[PDB]
DNA sequence: GTCCCTGTTCGGGCGCCA
DNA sequence: ATGGCGCCCGAACAGGGAC
């Protein structure tokens, strides 16, 4: 039962980048360690055994190293096939354990993103339902926030929201918050607002709406 | 009465017969007295009347030195011991105090009359017996046979026992918590048992012993801390030999000697470290029985240092399983060695010294190496188990020895320990041909019957140097050939032998040698700043070689 | 209860009372196995108790092995074989094969048991005797008798042949292409097939020894992390002899010169096409061999020309049966050692290199005996009896140390020797 | 070359029991340094080692499981299973079944695997969703650019698709996976389209979902 | 065919136990 | 009164190197 760690959870490079990667037991383990890659789309193969021991069928480009209680991953050149998570795993002490993978994202010059606020629908609001949405698409830095907050500056409770992945296309990403509450509620505040918060220009990016029609 | 146990069967050595002896004629009063004797041993069962046909005879005599409950009449069975088969005895040699560890209560009995307390193999009886003569009258004599173990029969020792063994056996399967620890006649008994009930038990024992015919006499242990045993004064905590007495005032005839050393060697359990050696070598030469050496003075120091030693009451502790084993040992003389096993600090298992001049010429690593091994194996003996090791020498310094050493040898676990005067090697040859000093060129040589010859060298530097001389050998000679170029060096030299042997017995890096020659070498490389030396063969005539064997002789030297 | 089977007289060679070797101590960790182990066999029948009266004598001892068996119960009967006559039946019933050394892999079994079934002259009996000892000497030694085939022993295997081959008699006529030598307490198994299947086949071989007679062998464990199991297989075939000689001096020296020719002239001994002489003249003459850097090319010629001889094949390997077989092992350089082999000297039938075994196992000993074990099995395997050993290590040290790291299931003859540069020449062909 | 796949339940009411099997196609269970290992992948977390099992029949499990997990392998038909009891929550995640084997001294790893097995723990049963159009409303159209969306609230088994104008639209549309709300899945997704299209033309926001077979059309 | 070293084993005296 | 065991000197032995 090892102690495995992934420090760099996850980095962006670019293609042709050299990339290397950081594996941490909690112990001498002696050169018993492998690095399997995980495909986005679910899949996962092996790379290579014994710490460095190339698996027959992985391109040369990766490469093997490491010792004692600290070794490495990497890979000489990128090309868009390897933008992917990265596992670490020691075959020592049977409680055989995986450290926690590292993504591999693309890197791409930032941009802020393209918010949008949207009020609840009459559809709804007549059956009780009251959810309210904001939209902040394609922003580089996965890193960002959100504020879902009513005239008195509170993220209040019903904050539901999800971010996707790197989009492989303009390797940008977007997420969405879901405001919910109930009607008598959309009926007493007032406005609603969304605040998004970007690595843009010191800007709180706010969209805002006011109309507690029933 | 008689143990029922199945005798054990016991032939004469093949070719042999019995030992039929002429029995001399004893005293008058003897006579009678033998008689006497013989009697009560009948009834008892330990013998009877005989056959007018078993040949076979032994002398005996009688002689009861002045003492109540003692009696004596024995008999000369070395003939017939001459004669008897040999059988495997059994014994890895004695117990120790050391490895016997702790119980709550104990006792130590001691079984009665043992060997005339086990029958005979009947069918071997037909030897063991004897003629116990008388006065005029009845001019024929009297015959008796042993019927059970006599009292000075090769057989008998190991008999006594494996037998005693298969009695104590059972009882062994009936009460795996005593212990009982057998020796001949004599049983150690202990278990963490409640006073009361461990007494329950020895009863228990007893009764069960003597069934078998095993008396269990009433010179039994009692009193706790007073526990004679094995010699060892066993007390509820440590263990010591009291009679650590010793003789001085004859001190000169060489069984005076010979006793003190010994008396050492033996008090040498627990006593920490002695040097016998220096007393031992007044011990050596002269093998005379009455001569009396006096070196004393020599070894005056050793005597009373020791005495002063043996003055210091010491003890032993007993042996615990739950904590681990270890021992540190010590350098006193040029081959004086001496260890301590403890587990606990100052609280000492037992103790020992060690001084094995092994090879002819053997340097100091050796020494403790070897030092090391005695201490195991009897560990081993003692508790079953190899004690981890403090012995006075760095790391690097036993490294480098081995990693130069071109043969196998290795030490189990041990630690660095700094305090005596610390263990390491003096001279070491250099790797490579240093570069600024001279190549000198070796040689030398003589014959059977010359018992002379010469002894010298040459330098790339045109310079020779020879010396011829007397009472040595081609080996000698080579050897001593050695000794010059050394002495004619500096700070550095590039020696050239064709000698393996003095070639080796260098390489060994020796710290003495009984011969001066090699023990000299030594002190020159001891001296040196940077010594090398090479190898090279003699009749293939290479390097300036073949001018260096002429140099010595024209086809013959003078 | 043993076998009806009838009994094969053996009366060992003439004016040889049998044994008489003592019983060097054993630590507890053996002295409790070696008892039970002992002890049930007295149950089952196998071993009887005795005592004193017997003159006679052997030594024996655990070892801890790494398998799902407990320890093994060892005898030295070493000396025992020795007084033993010869049996036709050993050699005949146990003749040596070929292809066996020609194979993808092999295998070998603990095939003890087997013995306990067959029974054993009442007679010479008494020169099995051993005896197990105890911690401190709390009581006398015990000592016990063999009644059926002792475990290891020139006689045993040389008797049980006819039960030994009916009984693997199916499994070569039911399938050939594996073949195996008997060597007494051990059975060698080689298949050139893929390791697996091999692996499988061979517990075939296993599941058919239980079935017949009860013929039961060991079960080498197996596990996860430093995978000793996946390499209890013996591949010989990869088995080349020590082809460790060489020099490439891109400028002698005094030294260099003078050194290798004391070399070259030792080779003289094994190989023909030798010339030390014209180098020996470069060196003619007391020079300083310190610094003194005499590049000759002229002796170039004849210097490359040693080497076509000792690049090669030493013609003249004639291996013979009826003389005995030897090992040198030399301590050259740490981590690895060596091996050369023969029965003629300078005239060695093969050579090798037992090296490291990559692990911090540091111990000199530890290998030299690991040495010769790896390096016996190798020549049973080949002529089929077992070297005697010229031992690199000094007697007393040996010893006191060899038992705690054996792993074999015989033991061969050795003997302590001093060693001179002369092989120290790398050159270990002695 | 040799492959494996592997099958279950993929939803199970809590504090229950499931059986995974792993059916393999190459090597077999029964050669020396071969085995098969079981490994679960959660809700983001990374990866899981529940066990493997192996040819001589020596199984280890996780310290932190074999209490309520336990192994097999019908060896002749080359399948092997993962049993986990009393499943809580947590448990719920994708598992895998891969082929471990011990290639030689020194290495052993899991050259083969084979894309998971979703496994749902919950209570909550069948539903069909609640869709929702998003429109701009009140801020009307201002930029030449707009979005648009759709709000799925309220289905349970986690399938359910929907695209835009009957598939029409795939340029500049964002779709997200939905979030465990009441025991239920809500998910939301977005388009934007150039002012002219969507004043203009029409804009469909089409949700799908199998098990509670309900089609929808969300126009505007 | 031989001396040379050298590394072992006894015998041996001895203290120690039974 | 014969067995064992460990020390500490000699005496005699046998085997690699070698004239």
């Amino acid at each position: 039962d090892i102690q495995m760690t992934q420090t760099t959870s996850s980095l962006s490079a670019s293609l042709g980048d050299r990339v290397t990667i950081s594996c941490s037991a909690s112990q001498d383990i002696s050169s018993y360690l492998n690095w399997y890659q995980q495909k986005p789309e679910g899949t996962v193969k092996l790379l290579i055994y014994y710490t460095s021991s190339l698996h027959s069928g992985v391109p040369s480009a990766f490469s093997g190293s490491g010792s004692g209680t600290d070794y490495s991953l990497t890979i000489s050149n990128l090309e868009p096939e390897d933008f992917a998570t990265y596992y670490c795993q020691q075959y020592s002490k049977f409680p055989w354990t995986f450290g926690g993978g590292t993504k591999l994202e693309i890197k791409r010059a930032d941009a802020a993103p393209t918010v949008s606020i949207f009020p609840p629908s009459s559809e709804q609001l007549t059956s009780g339902g009251a959810s309210v949405v904001c939209f902040l698409n394609n922003f580089y830095p996965k890193d960002i926030n959100v504020a879902w907050a009513i005239d008195g500056s509170a993220a209040a409770n019903g904050v539901l929201n999800s971010w996707t992945d790197q989009d492989s296309k303009d390797s940008t990403y977007s997420m969405s918050s879901t405001l919910t509450l109930t009607a008598d509620e959309y009926e007493a505040a007032n406005s609603y607002t969304c605040a998004a918060t970007h690595k843009t220009s010191t800007s709180p990016i706010v969209k805002s709406f006011n109309a507690n029609e029933c | 009465p008689i143990s029922p146990i199945e005798t054990v069967p016991v032939k004469l050595k093949p070719g042999m017969d019995g030992p039929k002896v002429k029995q001399w004629p004893l005293t008058e009063e003897k006579i009678k007295a033998l008689v006497e004797i013989c009697t009560e041993m009948e009834k008892e069962g330990k013998i009877s009347k005989i056959g007018p046909e078993n040949p076979y005879n032994t002398p005996v005599f009688a002689i009861k030195k002045k003492d109540s409950t003692k009696w004596r009449k024995l008999v000369d069975f070395r003939e017939l011991n001459k004669r008897t088969q040999d059988f495997w005895e059994v014994q890895l040699g004695i117990p120790h105090p050391a490895g016997l560890k702790k119980k709550k209560s104990v006792t130590v009995l001691d079984v009665g009359d043992a060997y005339f307390s086990v029958p005979l193999d009947e069918d071997f009886r037909k030897y063991t017996a004897f003629t116990i003569p008388s006065i005029n009258n009845e001019t024929p004599g009297i015959r008796y046979q042993y019927n059970v173990l006599p009292q000075g029969w090769k057989g008998s020792p190991a008999i006594f026992q494996s037998s005693m063994t298969k009695i104590l056996e059972p009882f062994k399967k009936q009460n795996p918590d005593i212990v009982i620890y057998q020796y001949i006649d004599d049983l150690y008994v202990g278990s963490d048992l409640e006073i009361g009930q461990h007494r329950t038990k020895i009863e228990e024992l007893r009764q069960h012993l003597l069934r078998w015919g095993l008396t269990t006499p009433d010179k039994k242990h009692q009193k706790e801390p007073p526990f004679l045993w094995m010699g060892y004064e066993l007390h509820p905590d440590k263990w010591t030999v009291q009679p650590i007495v010793l003789p001085e005032k004859d001190s000169w005839t060489v069984n005076d000697i010979q006793k003190l050393v010994g008396k050492l060697n033996w008090a040498s359990q627990i006593y920490p470290g002695i040097k016998v050696r220096q007393l031992s070598k007044l011990l050596r030469g002269t093998k005379a029985l009455t001569e009396v050496i006096p070196l004393t003075e020599e070894a005056e120091l050793e005597l009373a240092e020791n005495r002063e030693i043996l003055k210091e009451p010491v003890h032993g502790v007993y042996y615990d399983p739950s904590k681990d084993l270890i021992a540190e040992i010590q350098k006193q003389g040029q081959g004086q060695w001496t260890y301590q096993i403890y587990q606990e600090p100052f609280k000492n298992l037992k103790t020992g010294k060690y001084a094995r001049m092994r090879g002819a010429h053997t340097n100091d690593v050796k020494q403790l190496t070897e030092a090391v091994q005695k201490i195991t194996t009897e560990s081993i003996v003692i508790w079953g188990k190899t004690p981890k090791f403090k012995l006075p020498i760095q790391k690097e310094t036993w490294e480098t020895w081995w990693t130069e050493y071109w043969q196998a040898t290795w030490i189990p676990e041990w630690e660095f320990v700094n305090t005596p005067p610390l263990v390491k090697l003096w001279y070491q040859l250099e790797k490579e041909p240093i570069v600024g000093a001279e190549t000198f060129y070796v040689d030398g040589a003589a014959n059977r019957e010359t018992k002379l010859g010469k002894a010298g060298y040459v330098t790339n530097k045109g310079r020779q140097k020879v010396v011829p001389l007397t009472n040595t050998t081609n080996q000698k000679t080579e050897l001593q050939a050695i000794y010059l170029a050394l002495q004619d060096s500096g700070l550095e030299v590039n020696i050239v032998t064709d000698s393996q042997y003095a070639l080796g017995i260098i390489q060994a890096q020796p710290d003495k040698s009984e011969s001066e020659l090699v023990n000299q070498i030594i002190e020159q490389l001891i001296k040196k700043e940077k010594v090398y030396l090479a190898w090279v063969p003699a009749h293939k005539g290479i390097g300036g070689n073949e001018q260096v064997d002429k140099l010595v002789s024209a086809g013959i030297r003078k | 209860p043993i076998s009806p089977i009838e009994t094969v007289p053996v009366k060992l060679k003439p004016g040889m009372d049998g044994p008489k070797v003592k019983q060097w101590p054993l630590t507890e960790e053996k002295i409790k196995a070696l008892v039970e182990i002992c002890t049930e066999m007295e149950k089952e029948g196998k071993i009887s108790k005795i005592g004193p009266e017997n003159p006679y004598n052997t030594p024996v001892f655990a070892i801890k092995k790494k398998d799902s068996t407990k320890w093994r119960k060892l005898v030295d009967f070493r000396e025992l074989n020795k007084r033993t006559q010869d049996f036709w039946e050993v050699q005949l019933g146990i003749p040596h094969p070929a292809g066996l050394k020609k194979k993808k892999s092999v295998t070998v079994l603990d095939v003890g048991d087997a013995y306990f079934s067959v029974p054993l002259d009442e007679d010479f009996r008494k020169y099995t005797a051993f005896t197990i000892p105890s911690i401190n000497n709390e009581t006398p030694g015990i000592r016990y008798q063999y009644n059926v085939l002792p475990q290891g022993w020139k006689g045993s295997p040389a008797i049980f042949q006819s039960s030994m081959t009916k009984i693997l008699e199916p499994f070569k006529k039911q399938n050939p292409d594996i073949v195996i030598y008997q060597y007494i307490d051990d059975l060698y198994v080689g298949s050139d097939l893929e390791i697996g299947q091999h692996r499988t086949k061979i517990e075939e071989l296993r599941q058919h020894l239980l079935r017949w007679g009860l013929t039961t062998p060991d079960k080498k464990h197996q596990k996860e992390p430093p995978f000793l199991w996946m390499g209890y297989e013996l591949h010989p075939d990869k088995w080349t002899v020590q082809p460790i000689v060489l020099p490439e001096k891109d400028s002698w020296t005094v030294n260099d010169i003078q050194k290798l020719v004391g070399k070259l002239n030792w080779a003289s001994q094994i190989y023909p096409g030798i010339k030390v002489r014209q180098l020996s003249k470069l060196l003619r003459g007391t020079k300083a061999l310190t610094e003194v850097i005499p590049l000759t090319e002229e002796a170039e010629l004849e210097l490359a020309e040693n080497r076509e001889i000792l690049k090669e094949p030493v013609h003249g390997v004639y291996y013979d049966p009826s003389k005995d077989l030897i090992a040198e092992i030399q301590k050259q350089g740490q981590g690895q050692w060596t091996y050369q082999i023969y029965q003629e000297p300078f005239k060695n039938l093969k050579t090798g290199k037992y090296a490291r075994m990559r692990g911090a196992h540091t111990n000199d000993v530890k290998q030299l005996t690991e040495a010769v074990q790896k390096i016996t099995t190798e020549s049973i395997v080949i002529w089929g009896k077992t070297p005697k050993f010229k031992l690199p290590i000094q007697k007393e040290t040996w010893e006191t140390w060899w038992t705690e790291y054996w792993q074999a299931t015989w033991i061969p003859e050795w003997e302590f020797v001093n060693t001179p540069p002369l092989v120290k020449l790398w050159y270990q062909l002695e | 070359q040799i492959t494996l796949k592997e099958s279950g339940p993929g939803i199970v009411q809590p504090s229950q029991p499931f059986r995974l099997t792993c059916t393999f196609s190459g090597f077999s269970l029964s050669t020396s340094g071969i085995g098969v290992t079981w490994i679960r992948q959660p809700s983001g977390k990374g990866l899981e080692w529940l066990a493997t099992i192996w040819w001589d029949d020596d199984n280890r499990y996780n310290p932190s499981l074999k209490s309520r997990l336990t192994v097999s392998k019908d060896t002749s038909n080359n399948q092997a299973f993962l049993n986990m009891m009393t499943v809580e929550t947590a448990d719920t995640a994708i598992y895998y079944c891969a082929q471990s084997a011990i290639t030689s001294v020194t290495d052993s790893a899991m050259d083969h695997w084979g894309q998971g097995t979703s496994v749902t723990v919950s209570s909550a049963a069948t539903t069909p969703p609640s869709v929702y159009p998003l429109a701009p409303g009140s801020a009307a159209q201002t930029n030449s650019m707009v979005t648009l969306g759709c709000l799925v609230k309220g289905y349970f088994p986690e399938p359910v698709t929907v695209t835009w104008n009957s598939g029409s639209l795939s340029s500049g549309v964002h779709t997200f996976p939905a979030v465990l709300q009441s025991d239920l899945y809500t998910l939301s997704s977005s388009v934007t389209v150039p002012s002219s299209t969507w004043p203009s033309e029409t804009v469909t926001c089409n949700v799908a979902h199998p098990a509670s077979s309900t089609k929808v059309d969300k126009k505007i």
